[PDB]
């Protein structure tokens, strides 16, 4: 079972019969919530990484 | 000196050509893939870029091959546009292409920036709800 | 009003940016100088789920465990959802680590060290002046005349396509950046800027810039103006919004609630607004603005 990132629990009752799961506000700077989940789970994979990106054009 | 040749090799049915309607490049000649071949004009190496875009819109992508002699630009219509052609659908406003060719030695007259197209394309305009232009 | 300054002194001097800093005191903020080449930590941002300070300003450091000490990543984020505001700058002499992932990490991404950009059609060959002519955004600063800013060496930035980004100012159309080696490696065109801001929800602001030499006391003739504006930008002290109470009612004095809306019938709407400069809460006058009555797909 992976985790997941978009939600999180709430309550859950005693013989685990009915849990209930809350929608997480949207990130406050853009960022997508996979992302920084990520960010906060996974402190390895460090590196330097000198390299340009490829993006599109700001219009 | 040397001399620089150009090329759409589009994937449609477009761009129509107009020309350029100190230091100045002398001509440009079409052989109608689809060269677009000048004649020779320089003034130094070591800064070489061509700019296809508009500038009034401050939206430009830039190309800066070199197989050094001879030069080639190619510029592809279908992969190396992604939402330049979106902007230059809607309002029609030529589009433009331009060479720059300098470097440091203190030559100013021998320096080039100026257009040597205007040309006009029509592929489609085709909004996917691609939201990613305004 | 407490702001927080972060000064190396192996670089440069703290006393070569000194006109605007004590003018900056002017307007009743208090300063805290700190240090960096000094083993000592002293600086708690946060003390118990309590922020301390307002406002960080820093200065261009060359990396080092110090920094990484005071205030590493985490910190900057949680400082910075909380309405702390920030100016930060760089150098191509010396780009910090944190200060590089922080700012990648929110979407602005700069060049690193070695990567120098230069012009060949400037009217000076040894420093980069860029003319008043490119400012793209109105509402932080609108040059009045034609002036000509002077940077020195300088980097760029190249960033992403978000809805927060408001970049100011912009490169020259004729520019590219080189670094050991010889292309355009990072940044050409006017597809590098060179001054950017960022704004947030739960509104909070930082900017960068790309050059060192841009708040000396020597060069204070050529840009005086437009470093006191950034630094009121920067720190919530002008273009900000109040909204007052809206109300909708009947076309009638009736509320709705004492005469809840049938299928169809009249109503009005009504909203108020307000602009702040600093001393006073005055009207704003803005001829756009629009309503929306929507259930899941805009009907008006
Ligand atoms: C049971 O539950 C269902 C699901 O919850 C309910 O279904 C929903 O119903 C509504 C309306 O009944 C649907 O809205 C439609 O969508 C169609 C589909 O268009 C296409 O939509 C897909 C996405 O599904 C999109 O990707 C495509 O691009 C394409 O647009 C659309 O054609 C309809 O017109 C309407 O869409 C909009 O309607 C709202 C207002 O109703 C407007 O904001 C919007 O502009 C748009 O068009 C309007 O059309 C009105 C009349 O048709 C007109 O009054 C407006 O002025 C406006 O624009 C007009 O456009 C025409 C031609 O373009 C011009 O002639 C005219 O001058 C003017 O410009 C919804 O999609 C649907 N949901 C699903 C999931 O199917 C269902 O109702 C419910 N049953 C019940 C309650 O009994
Ligand atoms: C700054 O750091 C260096 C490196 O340890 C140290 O030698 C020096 O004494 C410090 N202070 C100044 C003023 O340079």
């Amino acid at each position: 079972v992976p985790p997941l990132d978009y939600f999180d629990e709430v309550f859950t009752s005693e013989n685990w019969m009915v849990r209930i799961y809350q929608l997480k506000k949207d990130d406050a700077q853009g960022r997508t919530l996979r992302d920084v989940g990520e960010l906060t789970r996974s402190s390895t994979k460090t590196r330097r990484s000198i390299k340009r990106p490829e993006l599109g054009l700001r219009v | 000196q040397d001399v620089h040749v150009s090329f759409p090799s589009t994937a449609g049915k477009s761009r129509v050509m107009i020309g350029k309607v100190e230091t100045v490049p002398t001509t440009i000649t079409v052989e109608d893939i689809q060269v677009n071949f000048a004649i020779e004009s320089t003034n130094k190496p070591f800064q070489n870029t061509l700019l296809i875009g508009l500038p009034n819109k401050n939206l430009e992508m830039a190309f800066e091959p070199e197989i050094k002699s001879m030069y080639k630009y190619r510029i592809d219509l279908a992969k190396l546009d992604a939402a330049l052609l979106q902007e230059a659908s809607r309002s029609p406003e030529p589009i433009k292409a331009t060479l720059i060719l300098a470097s440091s030695t203190a030559k100013p007259k021998e320096n080039l920036f100026r257009e040597i197209l205007q040309l006009n394309l029509n592929f489609d305009v085709d909004h996917s709800d691609s939201s990613l232009v305004d | 009003s407490r702001t927080l300054v972060l000064y190396d002194q192996s670089t440069e001097p703290l006393e070569e940016y000194s006109v605007y800093l004590k003018d900056l005191e002017q307007r009743n903020y208090k300063l805290e100088y700190l240090d960096i080449n000094s083993t000592s930590t002293t600086v708690d941002l946060y003390d118990k789920e309590q922020r301390l300070f307002d406002n960080i300003i820093v200065f261009p450091t060359k990396g080092g465990k110090n920094l990484a000490r005071q205030i590493p990543v985490k910190q900057l984020i949680k400082f910075f959802e909380n309405e702390g505001n920030i100016l930060c700058m760089s150098s191509p002499g010396a780009v910090p680590n944190t200060i590089r992932l922080f700012l990648n990490e929110l979407g602005i991404y700069p060049s690193p060290k070695g990567h120098v950009i230069r012009d060949y059609f400037s009217p000076s060959s040894e420093e980069l002046v860029v003319s008043s002519n490119h400012l793209l955004n109105k509402y932080v600063y609108n040059a009045r005349k034609s002036e000509d800013f002077v940077f020195g060496e300088s980097s760029a930035a190249l960033l992403e396509n978000r809805e927060q980004i408001v970049p100011i100012l912009n490169a020259p159309r004729t520019s590219f950046t080189e670094s050991k080696g010889k292309c355009n490696s990072w940044t050409s065109g006017s597809q590098g800027f060179l001054v950017v801001g960022f704004q947030n929800l739960n509104n909070a602001r930082l900017v960068w810039i790309g050059s060192s030499d841009f708040l000396k006391n020597k060069n204070q003739d050529s840009n005086q103006e437009f470093a006191k504006e950034l630094l009121k930008w920067t720190f919530n002290e002008k273009s900000v919004i109040k909204s007052v109470h809206a109300v909708h009612s009947h076309a009638d004095g009736t509320s709705y609630d004492e005469e809840p809306y049938k299928i169809k019938d009249k109503v009005i709407y009504s909203v108020g607004f307000s602009e702040w400069n600093g001393e006073e809460w005055l009207p704003h006058i803005a001829d756009d603005i629009q309503f929306e009555l929507r259930q899941v797909d805009p009907y008006y």
